[PDB]
């Protein structure tokens, strides 16, 4: 499938709705799910949420 | 950055 399982972030991303995970350029995301092409899902620092899925550099 | 996705959010 091809999943991403974890993705450096490119940018900032503030977080302007409830459902979505923020985070700061260079942080290290777990991705969740990667199947949607404009919102993934993500946990950071104990916190679940969406994020632009080309803000992150998906890595491996 | 690139402009925020517009599309509708999935739910989780």
């Amino acid at each position: 499938l091809g999943s991403v399982r974890w993705a450096r972030a490119l940018y900032d991303f503030e977080a302007l709705e409830e459902d979505e995970l923020g985070f700061r350029s260079g942080e290290v995301v777990e991705v969740l799910d990667s199947s949607n092409p404009s919102w993934w899902t993500g946990r950071l620092h104990n916190k679940l949420g969406l994020f632009p899925a080309n803000y992150v550099a998906p890595m491996m | 950055p690139p402009p925020r996705p517009t599309a509708p959010k999935p739910l989780l």
